[PDB]
């Protein structure tokens, strides 16, 4: 079981809303990490969709529509990407990442 | 351990067209190639939807997991996905057995094409 | 406005050395970290390393340390990735990207630089028919780089639009792909049907025997 789990595949009808799931392995607590999402259509470079820590701590990518939204299921160690009004151009590979912003130490190379 | 790790990613498919079964085809090794001591099976799977499918080759029923190369379902202009699968062998193996299948599976359905020398 | 532009595509033999570049514009280059992400064909993203153009603090990912070398020229707002001895397995696309406020998210992405490393050398494609005896195809094999384009033709000099192209496959260091024509059964009128292709290393026709 890796640190981050995403189901490999998903489908849904146009006009609809799906939720994508990024599950952080239980050796860590999502309560401190931020969830990041990237989109990548076939043959294109990834593009940063959004960052979500809480309703009061989030950021949308360069020119990413509001129909892409993030949420966090702390209790279930889950990060979510919700996409409403599903459109043909939403058809892509979606990658998640997670950043604590409180990663340190490593003074074990300078006594 | 998080920090700088990308998930494996979810392939999100948007369903915008009626379900369709693929028109599968199988092509045995050519000349110029067969008498060049090299075999290669071609299996083209076009005009389907959704663009999700899996290929299982099977010689005389028994599967083949050796030299099985497959392309990714690309979208054509008409808006139906296409695909290709190649199988490498020796002209000794080509005539040796008798059966060669391109068992395609799409949304439950199992189409199958067979050819022999 | 804010962008990262990467050098052109690359084709190299194993053991050669390589240096690709990623130039940024529209923002304060020395103020943001620039990472490099590798994406092998048909696979996901891999964080390779990161560099801070302000002072060139450079860091590497565990499975990339000692394999590659990241650097940066502040003056020309350019970041760099570099190999000493290329290996077949290094064949992949390479992205650079800018970190954001969320210093661990890459918000701006270069367009990518693909690098192909084959033991074989660049060559013109080879052709061959695809019959059984139903449709009929004509394939292409043994060629480099991936920059081919198919074209068919009847026995007489005339075009066909009853044709489509299938993606290319990397096998043994060379590429391959096919293209198939479908035709009305009511014939055997004819014997063959020309199969022409284009490539940077040579473009040849051929014929295609129909049942
Ligand atoms: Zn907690
Ligand atoms: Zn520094």
């Amino acid at each position: 079981q890796p640190v981050l789990h995403q189901p490999p595949a998903m489908s849904s009808a146009l006009g609809t809303t799906i939720r994508l799931t990024c599950t952080l392995r239980n050796d860590h607590d999502i309560g401190v990490y931020s969830v990041y999402w990237y989109q990548q259509r076939p043959g294109h470079p990834p593009r940063f969709l959004l960052r979500y820590f809480s309703q009061s701590d989030k950021s949308q990518g360069p020119q990413v529509p509001p129909r892409f939204s993030g949420s966090k299921d702390v209790a279930r160690n889950r990060g979510y990407l919700s996409i409403s009004e599903l459109q043909p151009e939403d058809e892509a590979m979606y990658y998640c990442a997670m950043g604590a912003r409180s990663s340190e130490k490593e003074e074990r190379e300078r006594e | 351990s998080v920090t700088h790790v990308f998930g494996s990613g979810t392939q999100l498919t948007v369903l915008s067209q009626p379900k369709a079964t693929p028109s599968v085809t199988l092509f045995p090794p050519s000349s110029e190639e067969l008498q060049a001591n090299k075999a290669t099976l071609v299996c083209l799977m076009n005009d389907f939807y959704p663009g999700i499918l899996t290929v299982t080759w099977k010689a005389d029923g028994t599967p083949i997991t050796q030299g099985v190369e497959m392309t990714t379902p690309s979208k054509q202009s008409n808006n139906k996905y296409a695909a290709s699968s190649y199988l490498s062998l020796t002209p000794e193996q080509w005539r040796s057995r008798r059966s060669y299948s391109c068992q395609v599976m799409h949304e439950g359905s199992t189409v199958e094409k067979t050819v022999a020398p | 406005e804010v962008q990262l532009v990467q050098s052109g595509a690359e084709v190299k033999k194993p053991g050669e050395s390589l240096k690709i570049s990623c130039k940024g514009s529209g923002y304060s280059f020395t103020s943001y970290w620039i990472g490099w992400v590798r994406q092998m064909p048909g696979k996901g993203l891999e964080w390779m390393g990161i560099i801070y153009p302000g002072d060139s603090d450079t860091r590497y990912s565990p499975s990339f340390q000692g394999q590659v070398t990241i650097s940066a020229d502040k003056s020309i707002s350019t970041a760099y990735l570099q190999w000493s001895s290329l290996k077949a397995s290094d064949t992949a696309m390479y992205y650079c990207a800018r970190h954001y406020y969320y210093y661990y998210g890459m918000d701006v992405w270069g367009q990518g630089t693909t690098v192909t490393v084959s033991s074989w050398s660049a060559s013109a494609p080879t052709l061959f028919p695809l019959v059984s005896c139903v449709a009929v195809g004509c394939l292409a094999q043994d060629f480099l780089p991936d920059s081919i384009t198919f074209s068919w033709k009847y026995k007489n000099n005339s075009d066909i639009s009853s044709t489509r192209g299938f993606p290319s496959v990397l096998r043994g260091g060379k590429y391959a792909a096919t293209s198939q024509v479908l035709l009305p059964s009511k014939d055997v009128t004819d014997e063959h049907v020309v199969c022409k292709v284009q490539h940077p290393n040579g473009n040849k026709e051929k014929n295609v025997p129909l049942p």
